[PDB]
RNA sequence: AAGCUCGUAUCAGUUUUAUGAGGUAAAGCGAAUGAUUAGAGGUUCCGGGGUCGAAAUGACCUUGACCUAUUCUCAAACUUUAAAUAUGUAAGAAGUCCUUGUUACUUAAUUGAACGUGGACAUUUGAAUGAAGAGCUUUUAGUGGGCCAUUUUUGGUAAGC
RNA sequence: GAGAACAGAAAUCUCCAGUAGAACAAAAGGGUAAAAGCCCCCUUGAUUUUGAUUUUCAGUGUGAAUACAAACCAUGAAAGU
RNA sequence: GGUUGCGGCCAUAUCUACCAGAAAGCACCGUUUCCCGUCCGAUCAACUGUAGUUAAGCUGGUAAGAGCCUGACCGAGUAGUGUAGUGGGUGACCAUACGCGAAACUCAGGUGCUGCAAUCU
């Protein structure tokens, strides 16, 4: 055998066809990984303020 | 210094100077880090250390927080304030530590608003406890003991500041085993030895064992307890009422001054040498170059 | 047993000297880099003529030796073995390798050290010589003779300076008859205008006249 | 002037360097016990030299450091056996000194064959007052030149008190 | 064999600094980071815990989380033809607030004060950033400044 | 190939502006490590010799080692310094600011932290240039021997290697 | 480097200088000085339960690590780790 | 202004040698009964602020000092380098065109700035 071992040749050519797409941002990122203490409370700090905007809306 | 001494250009060039306050041996940073730094989830919640520093015969108790701009002092109570509370001698002693740490405890608790709440142990029998949690009401003021460079030894007198600051009502977490009366040989505290110490009963027990076995020394030391005639057995009630005075009025009367910064400025600026100009330097050198040449 | 000097002439590979990871390398064929009267004082020999490389190439030690020997061997037997000072101005720290020895599994070619060579720049000095201006032509032809031992082009140039110092003849004679130059071995030392004034004057007592 | 620069004797260190361990060692540190009155401290061999009969950590020598008037006592009692004659050597250029004596008995120890005889290294360390700057924990620092313990300066103190002799140049 | 370990190739990169070694000063710990703070990553070699990977060295990111010793930092890593979001767990000693932000804030705030002062004065606000423009006309005075005539210089040696 | 949701809303193998990271090129060795030519000057409970001797903790010449201040030359696996090209993030409505709900997390402390209600500001709403728009999904082909030029570059004396 | 009986180039004792020129099982490179090195004392977090992450990467597995949550602990006056 | 306690930045602060330091505060210093630690109250603990001293620590000043820091009509638009040509040269290598642009070095200026709280002729 003895056939070529490796190269990056052409590889940016293929990469750029469909073009290195930007990360695609949103508002409201997911909390994945955020500390469980913060989150567990933050659940009630939200559930809590939803009742407060139900009663107050009447 | 010496000849085969005298560091080179290299050694200087490549030298790395420690911090000023490690170069002055005043600050152990490996401890300061672990004390001051705050849980990153508690954000700008300050970490509050109780700094206890003995000079030679004076005591400092400072509740301090920290900024990148430098640390900030809540309030301080030095031992040398103790005369206004009726202690005129032995201000460097364990029972004065206790006295000063209790003055610093009320003073801060005063200025904060927790003064009427959290009165600490008022009876002061020297039993081992720490100030508890008021139910339905603010948590006690939590402050941490900064021992400085003090060796931690059971019965050492930094922990007097502790006991008095705890008994003042501040929250200062701690254990017993550094309190005089902690038995090496058993898990026990004997708070009777600790109450005696709180009131100076180890110093008062000294005068007695002195007065009859040496009056030559007893002339030397306790000399102030003679000229003012406060004798050995009278000591415990000096302190016992000093706490009364303490919780009465923590408020920190500042010194009356007598003169002013401008005055103290001028009188001190009398004594400091002003820096020479470069023109002045070019003079002396050109003066030395005239001197040493021409057959000296 | 040596490969012709062609094979190693150009500077192809990264400088690879005797090293903690080399260790195996031979002895340089050149050893002694200063010849003639080498304690001679800075004012004894004003004149300086360099040998200058016109190429970016590699001189072998064994060439450096043969040119050193050659030039000196002449320069002494014309103007005398104290007449000059010959300073080889380049050193051979670059280790040349050789791969000594169809076939099969499996080649690997790394060389064992075959020799040493001095990497030279264009306009980098091979030889410096100092003598008295009286002795010029003898030195020049002496360098012109060692020239033939070196691959590729090199040139000889009368130095604008005073011997091996960093000063031109007039600017040197300035600091000389002013009190600023003191003898050290073959070289000199110079009066600092900065530093401790104390031993500044301990040295250079010749100074602190402010006259001839 | 010179009010607070004395020359105190910081400590005196008796040293018995005995090339083995076991019995003969304990007898050599039983010696130093009754001279100092303190219970003394033993030294382990750094490495194995095998021509000195020493193995690494074999507990070779013994010593004790003594401070206060208990020093001047033993210094004098040892300065006796020197016939109050020391040398220009015996003095470090850092301001201290020391000597040595064969026969520990040559200062009032009796003999007691159940113990035996040992020579001693006597070393006397000097400093002025205020040298705890270099010792204490907080704010440690080295003491300035004027106050440092020098050699020429300690000899001048060593001849003055004790009346004794420097002797070699 | 070839080698690629977690710190492979970090020799000089994680090297401490010159004369800057030894335990870190306190303000590094004194800083406060909350979520959505934009931080630089540079690893400090002396702190091995919570240390970033060599790749993210020099990469700026947004903190998504605040835990005891650490900010979680969220960084978009291109792999192949796309970017992937990666969530780093970094100790404060390697994190640095980024100044890339502040000049934009010190502009925004400037624009509000520029705008309100302008508008309540009147119209004519110019708050978009124009890039460097060509030079405007000018007359350079000859007066006591007379053109100096220079010439190319000959060949010399002075070796 | 199929389209699908939308339509100037975003979009960019580019510049600029602000702010990061980097340790190559160069440079350096009278800076650290390492290597290296040459002299000059100091030194001793003391490396070898020699001379005066009945011995020097002698006295001298000697040659080494050392030490200081100089000198020629160096590095892929050395370095204080440190480029060019390349490289991260930012340049607004998901912005900025005011008022003040929720919470079981946090603080001594409605202190914080996170999420909001309500409220002020939209002509240049916050650089340049461009845009046959932008976003999005499924599904499947061939391929998975490569070779060449210039520049960086490893092994090799070299090679159409 | 200057000192101390036997003691010698090397035993043990002392003071001075010493930015790390040492040590940290091993390869090398990083890192470390009131330590991360040396001595000491107390211990078993080399434990429990399940998720998130980083490297390699297909962003699979494996190895390795990082930062949390919920336990139960160890050390320390204490912050803490 | 001085000093202390806690600091931030961590040499313009460190290094060598000298000189000066009122006041206060530091300090060095006295003691060994008590908790406590050592072979050694040296260090560490404790009592006295009494008995003594600015000697040193500390702070300031001095020096064509060393080091460090800063700047640039320094080195130098040099080296290096992105880009171009069917430019030069047997080559090695080099000029030119449109851009970016060092380093040691040379000279010069400088030798801690400052946060909180207390205290002080
Ligand atoms: C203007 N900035 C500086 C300029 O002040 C000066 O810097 C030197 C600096 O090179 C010297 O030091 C330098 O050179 C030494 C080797 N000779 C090794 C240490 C290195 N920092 C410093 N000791 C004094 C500065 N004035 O020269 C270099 C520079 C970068 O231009
Ligand atoms: C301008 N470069 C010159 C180039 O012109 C050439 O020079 C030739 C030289 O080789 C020829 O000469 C040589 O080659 C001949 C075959 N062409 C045979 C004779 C031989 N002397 C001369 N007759 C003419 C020169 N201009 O080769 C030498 C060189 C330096 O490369
Ligand atoms: C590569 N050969 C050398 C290269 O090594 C280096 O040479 C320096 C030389 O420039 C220095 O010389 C210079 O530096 C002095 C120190 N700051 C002051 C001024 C000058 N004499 C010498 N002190 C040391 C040589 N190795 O720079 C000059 C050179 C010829 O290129
Ligand atoms: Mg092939
Ligand atoms: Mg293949
Ligand atoms: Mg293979
Ligand atoms: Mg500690
Ligand atoms: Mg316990
Ligand atoms: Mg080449
Ligand atoms: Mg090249
Ligand atoms: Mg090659
Ligand atoms: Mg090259
Ligand atoms: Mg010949
Ligand atoms: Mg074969
Ligand atoms: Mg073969
Ligand atoms: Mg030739
Ligand atoms: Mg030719
Ligand atoms: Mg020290
Ligand atoms: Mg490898
Ligand atoms: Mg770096
Ligand atoms: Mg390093
Ligand atoms: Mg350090
Ligand atoms: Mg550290
Ligand atoms: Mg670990
Ligand atoms: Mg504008
Ligand atoms: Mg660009
Ligand atoms: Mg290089
Ligand atoms: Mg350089
Ligand atoms: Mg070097
Ligand atoms: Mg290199
Ligand atoms: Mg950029
Ligand atoms: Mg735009
Ligand atoms: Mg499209
Ligand atoms: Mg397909
Ligand atoms: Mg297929
Ligand atoms: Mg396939
Ligand atoms: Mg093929
Ligand atoms: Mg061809
Ligand atoms: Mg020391
Ligand atoms: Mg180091
Ligand atoms: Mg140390
Ligand atoms: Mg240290
Ligand atoms: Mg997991
Ligand atoms: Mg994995
Ligand atoms: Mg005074
Ligand atoms: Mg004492
Ligand atoms: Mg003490
Ligand atoms: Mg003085
Ligand atoms: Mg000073
Ligand atoms: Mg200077
Ligand atoms: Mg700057
Ligand atoms: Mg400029
Ligand atoms: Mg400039
Ligand atoms: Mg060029
Ligand atoms: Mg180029
Ligand atoms: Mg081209
Ligand atoms: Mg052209
Ligand atoms: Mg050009
Ligand atoms: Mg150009
Ligand atoms: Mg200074």
């Amino acid at each position: 055998a003895k056939s070529k071992n490796h190269t990056a040749h052409n590889q940016t050519r293929k990469a750029h066809r469909n073009g290195i797409k930007k990360p695609k941002t949103y508002k409201y990122p997911s909390l994945k990984g955020v500390d469980p203490k913060f989150r567990r409370n933050h659940k009630h700090a939200l559930h809590g303020t939803a009742k407060a905007l139900a009663a107050a809306k009447k | 210094a010496f000849q085969k001494d005298a560091k080179s250009s290299a050694y200087s060039s490549r030298f790395q100077t420690p911090f000023r306050r490690r170069r002055e041996g005043k600050t152990d940073y490996y401890q300061r880090k672990r004390l001051v730094t705050q849980h990153k989830a508690k954000y700008n919640t300050p970490k509050y250390r109780l700094v206890v520093r003995f000079t030679n015969k004076d005591i400092i108790c400072q509740i301090i927080s920290s900024t990148i701009t430098g640390d900030v002092v809540l309030a301080a109570a030095y031992s040398h304030e103790l005369p206004r509370y009726g202690i005129t001698h032995g201000l460097t002693n364990w029972a004065a530590a206790y006295a000063t740490g209790l003055l610093i405890a009320r003073r801060t608790l005063q200025k904060l608003g927790l003064d009427e709440t959290y009165k600490g142990v008022e009876e002061v029998e020297g039993e081992y406890e720490l100030t508890e949690a008021v139910e339905d009401g603010p948590r006690p003021f939590k402050v941490f003991l900064d021992i400085g460079l003090q060796r931690t030894t059971t019965g050492a007198r930094v922990f007097g500041a502790l006991k008095g600051a705890s008994d003042g009502g501040l929250y200062v977490p701690h254990s017993e085993n550094r309190f005089p009366g902690w038995d090496f040989e058993t898990e026990e505290i004997d708070p009777e030895l600790l109450r005696s110490y709180i009131f100076g009963g180890h110093v008062s027990q000294y005068m007695e064992e002195l007065a009859d076995d040496d009056e030559e020394r007893f002339s030397e030391l306790f000399k102030g307890y003679l000229a003012d005639d406060i004798d050995a057995d009278s000591l415990e009630d000096i302190y016992t009422s000093a706490h009364e005075a303490i919780r009465a009025d923590p408020a920190f009367k500042p010194t009356e001054k007598k003169f002013t910064k401008e005055q103290y400025a001028a009188e001190s600026k009398k004594y400091r040498q002003t820096k020479l100009s470069k023109e002045e330097r070019a003079a002396r050198v050109a003066a030395k170059i005239a001197a040493l040449a021409g057959q000296q | 047993a040596r490969r012709p000097a062609r094979c190693y002439r150009y500077q192809k590979n990264k400088p690879y000297p005797k090293s903690r990871y080399n260790r195996a390398v031979p002895d340089s064929k050149i050893r002694i880099y200063d010849l003639g009267k080498k304690k001679a004082t800075v004012d004894e020999f004003p004149l300086c003529v360099h040998l200058v490389s016109n190429e970016l190439e590699q001189l072998s030690s064994e060439a450096l030796e043969a040119a050193r020997i050659c030039a000196n061997k002449y320069m002494t037997t014309v103007s005398g073995r104290d007449a000059f000072h010959l300073r080889v101005r380049v050193h051979p720290f670059h280790v040349l390798r050789i791969n000594k020895m169809l076939q099969q599994g499996m080649r690997g070619a790394w060389g064992k050290p075959h020799g040493l060579a001095a990497r030279v720049d264009i306009g980098q000095i091979i030889f410096s010589v100092r003598t008295k201006d009286s002795n010029k032509d003898v030195v020049v032809e002496g360098l012109r003779r060692a020239r033939y031992k070196f691959p590729g082009q090199q040139k000889i140039i009368l130095s604008k300076k005073w011997g091996f110092t960093n000063l031109d003849r007039p600017e040197y004679l300035k600091k000389r008859e002013a009190g600023e130059v003191k003898d050290d071995g073959a070289f000199v030392k110079f009066l600092s205008k900065k530093g401790s004034l104390e031993n500044n004057i301990r040295e250079f007592p010749e100074y602190f006249a402010a006259q001839a | 002037q010179n009010p607070m620069r004395d020359l105190k004797i910081e400590k005196l260190v008796l040293n018995i360097s005995v090339g083995e361990s076991g019995d003969r060692l304990t007898r050599a540190s039983k010696v130093l016990e009754q001279l100092s009155g303190q219970t003394p401290v033993q030294s382990k061999a750094r490495y194995t030299v095998r021509t000195f009969g020493i193995r690494r950590n074999e507990k070779i020598a013994v010593h004790v450091t003594v401070r206060g008037p208990k020093a001047e006592e033993i210094l004098e009692r040892g300065l006796k056996v020197k016939e109050y004659q020391l040398r220009d050597r015996n003095f470090s250029a850092t301001g201290n000194f020391g000597f040595g004596i064969d026969e520990h008995i040559d200062l009032g120890i009796k003999y007691d064959p159940s113990i035996g005889i040992f020579g001693m290294d006597f070393y006397v360390v000097m400093n002025r007052p205020g040298a705890r700057v270099t010792r204490r924990k907080r704010c440690k620092g080295t003491v300035g030149n004027s106050h440092k313990t020098t050699k020429e300066d300690t000899v001048s103190w060593f001849k003055q008190k004790y009346d004794a002799d420097v002797l070699d140049k | 064999g070839k080698s690629h370990g977690y710190r492979s190739r970090t020799r000089y990169m994680f090297q401490r600094d010159f004369r800057k070694h030894g335990a870190v000063h306190l303000s590094t710990y004194l800083k406060v980071y909350k979520v959505g703070d934009i931080v630089d990553i540079k690893a400090n070699g002396s702190i091995q815990k919570g240390m970033p990977h060599k790749f993210y060295q020099g990469k700026t990111g947004v903190v998504y989380n605040v835990t005891k010793s650490s900010v979680g930092v969220i960084i978009n890593k291109m792999v192949g033809n796309r970017y992937l979001e990666k969530r780093l767990n970094l100790r404060v000693e390697h994190i640095k607030h980024s100044k890339c932000r502040q000049e934009f804030l010190e502009r925004v705030k400037a624009n509000a004060a520029k705008r309100a002062e302008a508008k309540a004065q009147g119209v004519a606000v110019q708050l978009k950033r124009q890039p460097a423009q060509p030079r405007e006309s000018r007359i350079v005075s000859t007066e006591g400044n007379v053109p100096q005539t220079l010439a190319p210089v000959p060949y010399e040696t002075f070796i």
